[PDB]
C-alpha cells in the first residue's frame, strides 16, 4: 500500500509565490525520486522536475527553469515545490509522482493533484 | 620458531578503503593469539565461535586478515548479521562466523587538518553484497528510470563517496582500524598452530 | 549505592590553571570508562574530555585540545582534569559523568554532581 | 562534522496527553540516548540506544527511530515530566539543543 | 527536445472492439516508454511500461507493442473500463516529454 496525498485546491493572487506539499507513505522516502508535472486543457502534461529526496539533485525542464523550484527532506518526508514568478496562466492541476525505478520503471504512483487558479 | 607476520598488517603504514579491502593469506606459522588478547591497545577484540584463551592451544589451515578502515560508529556493521552502508555494500560478514574482530582508534595517522580524502565506501549498489565478494567497479550507478549511458548528470551519481577526516569530528566519526580474522579448515595438513 | 562528587572548582584567573578532581565510590572503577561534562550558563552540554578503561586513550574535542589534560588514579579511585589557559568561555558546571561499557562507546550512566569554574578578576 | 538539532525549544503539554520529542542529526548514526534534567541538578539518564528504558524511569516513556531522525514519546505527561530532555550520542561532542518541556 | 505526437486526438468505438492508438518519437528513444490512462477527476493511471509490459493491477487486453520510432496501444475486445483519455511518455532523456493524447468514446 503506497499512498501519494496533497492538498486540494490553492487560492493565491497574481504576482505572488505559492508552495505545494506531496507526502508518501508506503516505502522508504529517500530511495525513490520525485516527479512533478503539470495539466490544463491547452498543453496536455508537462513535466515540471525532479527531486531525489536522498541526496538532493533536481533536475529542471528547459520551460520551468527559474519559475518553480523543488525541495525535500529525509524527516519532513514530503517534497516541497514553490512557484516563482506566478501569472494567470499557470492555473493548472499540479501531479506530485514517484518513479520507482527498481521494480518498475516509469512514474508509476500519482498523488491527487492540487489545483492551483492565480486569480 | 618462525612467528606470523603481525607486524605488517596490524602496525602497517597505510591501511585500504573498505570497498576494496585488503586480504592477506597467513599460513605455514606458530602463531601467538594471545599477544593480541592482552595488547590493551584495541578498543573492540570480539570473537564469534572460537574462546579467545583457547585461541593459543589449536591449529587451523589458514587465516584470513581483511584490513580496511571505517568509522567508529560503523564498526557495529561487522558483526555476523548487521546490516547498514558497510555491511551490505562494503564488507559481508557470514553468519556462521568463526573468528575475531578487531579495532582501534587511528585519529593520528588517518587525519590531516583539512581531512584525508583517501579513504572512500560504496554509498551505491544494485543489491547487498554476498560473504567476502568485495567489488572494485568505479561505474556509475543509475538511480531513475532513464538510462545513464555512463555520464554522471543527475540520477547518475558516482558510487563511492570519500570520508571526511579531520581530527576535530567526534570520537565516533574518528578513523578505526579494523582487521578482522576469519579462520579456515581445508581438509589438509595444519599450518597455523601455536 | 555508586556516587560521585567533584571539588576543586572555584574562581581562578584568565590564562591560570585548576585541577578538578572527582572521588568515585560504589563501584570497581578500573572497568569503566569516564569522562568530564561541562555545561555553560546557557545550559548547553559539551563533552569535554573523555578518558577509556585502563588509560591509553584519551579523547579531547578541537575546543580544548592542548590546554584541559583528562586523568586517572585508579589507586586513590579519582580522577582529574587539570585545566590551563582558560580563557572566559570556560565559566561553567563541570560533571564527572561514569560511562556504562569499557569505553566512550556507552552511555553515560551516572552524572556526578559538579563543579563550578568561573574564569575572570 | 555531526550536529544535533531539537525542535522546538519549548513545548507545553497538558497534564494526562501524550507529547513527542524529536531529534535531528546532521548525517546517519547509529543509536542515540536521551538524558534528562531538572532545573537545580545533574542529569540523569532515561534512554539508551533509542528506545531502552533505564532502571528507574517511568515506563509510560518510548522512543524510536534511526538514521538522521530519533524521537522520544511520552504517553501521558505528567506534573514531574517538567524538565530539559537533551539527545546526545557518541559520535557529536556535543549535546542536543534540548527541549524544556513545561506542562500546560 | 523530443517529442511523442500521437497521429490522431479522437476515437470512437463501440464495446465489444479493437481499437489501436499509436504514438510516435521523433528521436530514437529506444524502447523506453510508458502509457497512461486517466479519466477526469483523476490521476493518469499507470498501465504499461518498457512499452510492451503491464503494471500490477490491469488486465490482459492493454496490449504494447512497437519500438524504435513508432509505439502502438492497441486495446482488443474494448469494455466498460476502456474509455479515457491515454498519454504515451517517453524516458529516453531528460527531460521527460508526455504525449499529446488520445480520447475514447462510445461509437
Ligand atoms: C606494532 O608496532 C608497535 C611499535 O612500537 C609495537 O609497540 C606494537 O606491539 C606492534 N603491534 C603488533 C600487533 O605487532
Amino acid at each position: 500500500q503506497v499512498q501519494l496525498q496533497q492538498p486540494g485546491a490553492e487560492l493565491v493572487k497574481p504576482g505572488a509565490s505559492v508552495k505545494m506539499s506531496c507526502k508518501a507513505s508506503g516505502y522508504t522516502f529517500t530511495s525513490y525520486s520525485m516527479h512533478w508535472v503539470k495539466q490544463t486543457p491547452g498543453q496536455g502534461l508537462e513535466w515540471i522536475g525532479a527531486i531525489y529526496p536522498g541526496i538532493g539533485d533536481t533536475s529542471y525542464n528547459q520551460k520551468f527553469k527559474g519559475k518553480a523550484t523543488l525541495t525535500a527532506d529525509k524527516s519532513s518526508s514530503t517534497a516541497y515545490m514553490q512557484l516563482s514568478s506566478l501569472t494567470s496562466e499557470d492555473s493548472a492541476v499540479y501531479y506530485c509522482t514517484r518513479d520507482g525505478y527498481p521494480d518498475y520503471y516509469a512514474l508509476d504512483y500519482w498523488g491527487q493533484g492540487t489545483s492551483v487558479t492565480v486569480s | 620458531t618462525n612467528l606470523c607476520p603481525f607486524g605488517e598488517v596490524f602496525n602497517a603504514t597505510r591501511f585500504a578503503s573498505v570497498y576494496a579491502w585488503n586480504r592477506k593469506r597467513i599460513s605455514n606459522c606458530v602463531a601467538d593469539y594471545s599477544v593480541l588478547y592482552n595488547s590493551a591497545s584495541f578498543s573492540t577484540f570480539k570473537c564469534y565461535g572460537v574462546s579467545p584463551t583457547k585461541l593459543n592451544d589449536l591449529c587451523f589451515t589458514n587465516v584470513y586478515a581483511d584490513s580496511f578502515v571505517i568509522r567508529g560508529d560503523e564498526v557495529r556493521q561487522i558483526a555476523p548479521g548487521q546490516t547498514g552502508k558497510i555491511a551490505d555494500y562494503n564488507y559481508k560478514l557470514p553468519d556462521d562466523f568463526t573468528g575475531c574482530v578487531i579495532a582501534w582508534n587511528s585519529n593520528n595517522l588517518d587525519s590531516k587538518v583539512g581531512g584525508n580524502y583517501n579513504y572512500l565506501y560504496r554509498l551505491f549498489r544494485k543489491s547487498n553484497l554476498k560473504p567476502f565478494e568485495r567489488d572494485i567497479s568505479t561505474e556509475i550507478y543509475q538511480a531513475g528510470s532513464t538510462p545513464c549511458n555512463g555520464v554522471e548528470g543527475f540520477n547518475c551519481y558516482f558510487p563511492l563517496q570519500s570520508y571526511g577526516f579531520q581530527p576535530t569530528n567526534g570520537v565516533g566519526y574518528q578513523p578505526y582500524r579494523v582487521v578482522v580474522l576469519s579462520f579456515e579448515l581445508l581438509h589438509a595438513p595444519a599450518t597455523v598452530c601455536g | 549505592e555508586v556516587m560521585l562528587v567533584e571539588s576543586g572548582g572555584g574562581v581562578v584567573k584568565p590564562g591560570g590553571s585548576l585541577k578538578l578532581s572527582c572521588a568515585a565510590s560504589g563501584f570497581s572503577f578500573s572497568t569503566y570508562a569516564m569522562s568530564w561534562i561541562r555545561q555553560t550558563p546557557e545550559k548547553s552540554l559539551e563533552w569535554v574530555a573523555a578518558i577509556s578503561s585502563g588509560g591509553t586513550n584519551t579523547y579531547y574535542p578541537g575546543s580544548v585540545k592542548g590546554r584541559f589534560t583528562i586523568s586517572r588514579d585508579k589507586a586513590m579511585n579519582t580522577l582529574y582534569l587539570q585545566l590551563s589557559s582558560l580563557r572566559s568561555e570556560d565559566t561553567a558546571m563541570y560533571y564527572c559523568v561514569r560511562h556504562s561499557g569499557n569505553y566512550v562507546d556507552s552511555v553515560m550512566d551516572y552524572w556526578g554532581q559538579g563543579t563550578s569554574v568561573t574564569v575572570s578578576s | 562534522q555531526i550536529v544535533l538539532t531539537q525542535s522546538p525549544a519549548i513545548m507545553s503539554a497538558s497534564l494526562g496527553e501524550e507529547i513527542t520529542l524529536t531529534c535531528s542529526v546532521s548525517s546517519s548514526v547509529s543509536d542515540m540516548h536521551w538524558y534528562q534534567q531538572k532545573s537545580g541538578t545533574s542529569p540523569k539518564v532515561f534512554i539508551y540506544s533509542t528506545s531502552n528504558l533505564a532502571s528507574g524511569v517511568p515506563s509510560r516513556f518510548s522512543g524510536s527511530g534511526s538514521g538522521t531522525f530519533y524521537s522520544l514519546t511520552i504517553s501521558s505527561v505528567e506534573a514531574e515530566d517538567a524538565a530539559y530532555y537533551y539527545c546526545h550520542q557518541w559520535s557529536s561532542w556535543t549535546f542536543g539543543g534540548g527541549t524544556k518541556l513545561e506542562i500546560k | 527536445d523530443i517529442v511523442m505526437t500521437q497521429s490522431q486526438k479522437f476515437m470512437s468505438t463501440s464495446v465489444g472492439d479493437r481499437v489501436s492508438v499509436t504514438c510516435k518519437a521523433s528521436q530514437n528513444v529506444g524502447t523506453n516508454v510508458a502509457w497512461y490512462q486517466q479519466k477526469p477527476g483523476q490521476p493518469p493511471k499507470a498501465l504499461i511500461y518498457s512499452a510492451s509490459y503491464r503494471y500490477s493491477g490491469v488486465p490482459d487486453r492493454f496490449t504494447g507493442s512497437g519500438s524504435g520510432t513508432d509505439f502502438t496501444l492497441t486495446i482488443s475486445n474494448v469494455q466498460s473500463e476502456d474509455l479515457a483519455e491515454y498519454f504515451c511518455q517517453q524516458y529516453n532523456s531528460y527531460p521527460w516529454t508526455f504525449g499529446g493524447g488520445t480520447k475514447l468514446e462510445i461509437k
